[PDB]
């Protein structure tokens, strides 16, 4: 809306939740490969799966060195750039109640 | 603003280089500072974090 | 059992060579059924990486995996890493990107790499300094990760140092 | 060699360790993962 009157443009591109992360995997590398996104935000909190992985798609994306941005998730394993080349996100981790 | 932006393939098919301009990009990302904000003014640290 | 070797890499090497690198070996053989998959990847794309890992696990329930590397990818291990997240198979990373030094594995997790850690790496340098009787120093590090640990490591090595 | 000795030595102690998965479509406590703390190949 308030980003000039140059050429550019944003599509919207969404995937849900799958019970099995391996094709959580499956779903996020083809349909972002595929899409060639350039941002990618991950919004999953309220999984059967009580760890909080969003480790796929954060993975998937730091090969390529795509960002991840996380959202809701706050464990400070994460915190390691070195591990997850390409993960930021602007929650703070309990490490940081310290 | 800046020249040499590259895009990010469809790295299935034949594509197993990096992305030229991602920690370019992330440096950016974590250079960005912001006054504006719903839940509050947000600014990325040393960690990357709020 | 059945382990699959696969190799991603650009140094030709064949692999029927892998296939003799078992048959006369395993004197004391205690398994009943062991078998190698001896294949060779030359795109290391994590789509394919998936794919093959479930293609080979699903091909007659695969127990083991070793995986080599000559590029300078360390997250496909990460990947294997998360393989070995979920497939619940002992992994090995041989040398490449197969077996860069990821800081902290997980009890969820089997993988293995092959090569020293930055502490040991760390202890080895530190033994080449007391070697030569080179006492003073200085630590420069730049804001790439890993530096605390490296860091406190140090410190705490020099804390239990005889050298002063 | 280091996994087949993992095998042997736990094959010994309980003999179906190798219990994998059958698929990634469509979605074990004696695992080699604390047991082959050290190992032995050749010297
Ligand atoms: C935007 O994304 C949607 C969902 O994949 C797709 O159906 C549509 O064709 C895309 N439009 C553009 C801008 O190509
Ligand atoms: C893009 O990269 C080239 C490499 O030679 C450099 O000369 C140029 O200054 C860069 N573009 C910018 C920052 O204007
Ligand atoms: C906290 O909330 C207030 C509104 O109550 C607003 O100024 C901003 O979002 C935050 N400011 C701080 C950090 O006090
Ligand atoms: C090289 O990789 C391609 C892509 O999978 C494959 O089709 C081909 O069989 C490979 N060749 C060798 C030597 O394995
Ligand atoms: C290796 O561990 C096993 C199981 O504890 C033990 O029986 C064996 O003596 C050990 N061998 C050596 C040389 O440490």
């Amino acid at each position: 809306k308030r980003h000039g009157s140059w050429k550019i443009q944003l599509n919207a591109t969404s995937v849900t939740h799958k019970p099995n992360a391996i094709q959580m995997a499956l779903s996020v590398c083809e349909d972002l490969i595929s899409s060639q996104v350039y941002a990618i935000l991950v919004s999953h909190p309220p999984t059967p799966n009580d760890h909080f992985t969003p480790t796929p798609v954060s993975y998937t994306a730091g090969f390529y060195r795509i960002p991840v941005l996380g959202l809701t998730t706050r464990m400070s394993i994460y915190s390691d750039k070195s591990i997850h080349l390409s993960f930021l996100r602007t929650v703070p981790p309990y490490s940081h109640q310290s | 603003e800046k020249e040499n932006i590259t895009d990010p393939p469809r790295g299935c098919v034949g594509n197993t280089n990096i992305w030229k301009t991602g920690p370019l990009f992330k440096r950016v990302l974590m250079s960005s500072k912001y006054a504006d904000g719903v839940t509050g003014r947000v600014e990325f640290n040393e960690d990357g974090d709020r | 059992l059945n382990i699959a070797v696969l190799l991603g890499h650009s140094h030709d090497v064949t692999e029927r060579e892998l296939r003799n690198l078992w048959g006369p070996e395993q004197a004391t053989g205690l398994p009943l059924d062991v078998n190698v998959v001896a294949l060779l990847m030359n795109r290391t794309d994590p789509k394919s990486l998936i794919t093959h890992v479930c293609d080979l696990m699903s091909g007659a329930r695969i127990h083991g995996l070793v995986f080599g590397d000559d590029t300078d990818q360390e997250a496909v291990a990460q990947m294997l890493d998360f393989i070995s997240s979920q497939t619940f198979i002992p992994i090995l990373g041989i040398s490449g990107g197969a077996s860069m030094i990821m800081a902290d594995k997980d009890p969820t997790s089997t993988f293995f790499q092959f090569g020293a850690s930055i502490q040991q790496q760390a202890t080895v340098m530190l033994k080449i300094m007391q070697d030569y009787d080179w006492h003073v120093f200085s630590l420069v590090t730049t804001i790439f990760p890993g530096y605390r640990d490296f860091i406190s490591f140090i410190k705490t090595t020099v804390d239990n140092s005889f050298v002063g | 060699g280091i996994l087949t000795t993992a095998a042997s030595s736990m094959l010994e102690k309980f003999s179906y360790i190798p219990e994998a998965k059958a698929s990634c479509y469509g979605q074990p406590l004696h695992t080699l993962h604390q047991f082959m703390v050290n190992v032995t190949w050749d010297g």
